[PDB]
RNA sequence: GGAGCCAGCGAGUCUAACCUUGGCCGAGAGGUCUUGGUAAUCUUGUGAAACUCCGUCGUGCUGGGGAUAGAGCAUUGUAAUUAUUGCUCUUCAACGAGGAAUUCCUAGUAAGCGCAAGUCAUCAGCUUGCGUUGAUUACGUCCCUGCCCUUUCCGUCGCUAGUACC
């Protein structure tokens, strides 16, 4: 395509477009029910992202 | 040309003229300047 | 305030203008700068094949002509507009958008030459006004009360919608019929100067890649 | 196919690699070694084209037409066997002057021919500018069409004042 400048451009130069994305929120629900556990105080839910891929190396 | 043709339509629909020379609804007349 | 430049004959002398095309134009820019000729009351459209700047300003400028009109076209689109004040400018030009040629119009039938009144609008800035005097001298003086073709030159966004109406007085109303052309122009450069002198100070020019050009106006 | 052969407007490299003469290599495209120019100084007389002379061909969709397609030789990036822009060969179509209609045009004008710059709008085989060759016909009329100007000429009903009438 062609495109016109304010100034003249450098062949090593890097030309952008500015553009915008839109980014949806995770329908994710995980209640606590610690009292319905057995040990009651090791209820465990969606790991960080650091733990899993330690996890899977 | 284009202001022949338009001075006789309007004197068609009664448009131009006298009120005192001697030789209808208003909804209705809107509606003949719309199709004019 | 009339400008200076015009300040001296404003009102005085009747415009005398030449409108004309580029070096080979097609079919549609020769249509095209036909009915400028018929827009303007005191044009004539003259063929330009192989005249020089030079050469074209100095023997328009000895005939005693005030302006100079010339087109310019991509495919048969027009596309811009320059007009030229002689003996030392202002050079103003324009770009043609959404250009609607009477030639498009089947059975329009011939148009009234009469000296046309003037409707300017939405011209609050001294920009604007600059444009109004420059636009409005290239008419003649003193149209008939009862001049039946009415001119309109409307200022929209900076974009100078242009009509061409007859109209009736009815008992009741006036009713207007457009003659054609329809075309928006838009002021981009404006030098004091002739066109032919390119190195003439520009008092005016159209900035496109500051950030507030999207939302700027100017006229 | 050879030979002759002539313009103008412009553009062009600093903390860079632009216009590029000349030499060599390459069928070409292009490659390579140098060189002048920040430019009325070098590219550049931009030895442009069309155009002229001498030759081949010969009314045959033919040596006109070059659409479509195949195979190769190179440039550009980039790491793909990806595209990109050039050249070589082959392939060789519609097209035999174009209905009804329709648009424009009066002198360096219609028309043909190339060269240069893409310098805030628009433009990318498109815009603008520059130059070369250069015509036929008309330059008279309101007869038809259309648009105006003048009667600071004639009719109808008006409006103002008055007189009476039904
Ligand atoms: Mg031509
Ligand atoms: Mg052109
Ligand atoms: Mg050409
Ligand atoms: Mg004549």
């Amino acid at each position: 395509y062609r495109a016109a400048f304010e100034d003249k451009i450098l062949m090593s130069d890097i030309v952008i477009l500015r553009s915008w994305y839109p980014v949806r929120v995770k329908k994710f629900y995980n209640p606590v029910t610690s009292l319905l556990l057995k040990e009651k105080t090791e209820w465990k839910g969606l790991r960080l992202t650091g733990q899993i891929r330690a996890a899977m190396n | 040309s284009q202001l022949k043709n338009l001075k006789a339509a309007l004197k068609a629909r009664g448009l131009t003229g006298q009120t005192n020379v001697k030789s209808y609804d208003r909804e209705e007349k809107k509606k003949a300047i719309a199709e004019i | 305030q009339v400008d200076d430049e015009y300040a001296a004959t404003s009102g005085i002398m009747d415009p005398r203008i030449i409108v004309t095309t580029s070096r080979d134009p097609s079919t549609r820019l020769s249509q095209f700068a036909k009915e400028i000729k018929l827009l303007f009351p005191n044009a004539v459209r003259l063929n330009r094949g192989n005249y020089v700047m030079p050469n074209l300003v100095d023997a328009c400028k000895k005939s005693g002509t005030t302006d100079l009109v010339v087109l310019h076209e991509h495919r048969g689109v027009p596309t811009s507009l320059t007009i030229s004040h002689f003996p030392h400018g202002p050079t103003a030009q324009f770009s043609l958008h959404n250009v609607v040629m009477r030639h498009d119009i089947i059975n329009a039938g011939n148009q009234s030459e009469v000296n046309p009144h003037l409707i300017f609008d939405n011209f609050t800035t001294a920009l604007g006004k600059r444009v109004v005097c420059i636009l409005k001298h290239l008419f003649n003086a003193g149209p008939k009360k009862d001049s039946e073709r009415v001119i309109t030159f409307a200022n929209r966004g900076d974009f100078i919608s242009v009509r061409q109406h007859v109209y009736v007085r009815t008992r009741e109303g006036v009713e207007i019929a457009e003659v054609g052309p329809r075309f928006e122009m838009r002021l981009f450069e404006l030098r004091l100067g002739t066109l032919e002198n390119k190195d003439a100070d520009v008092e005016w020019q159209l900035r496109r890649f500051i950030r507030t050009a999207n939302k700027k106006d100017y006229l």
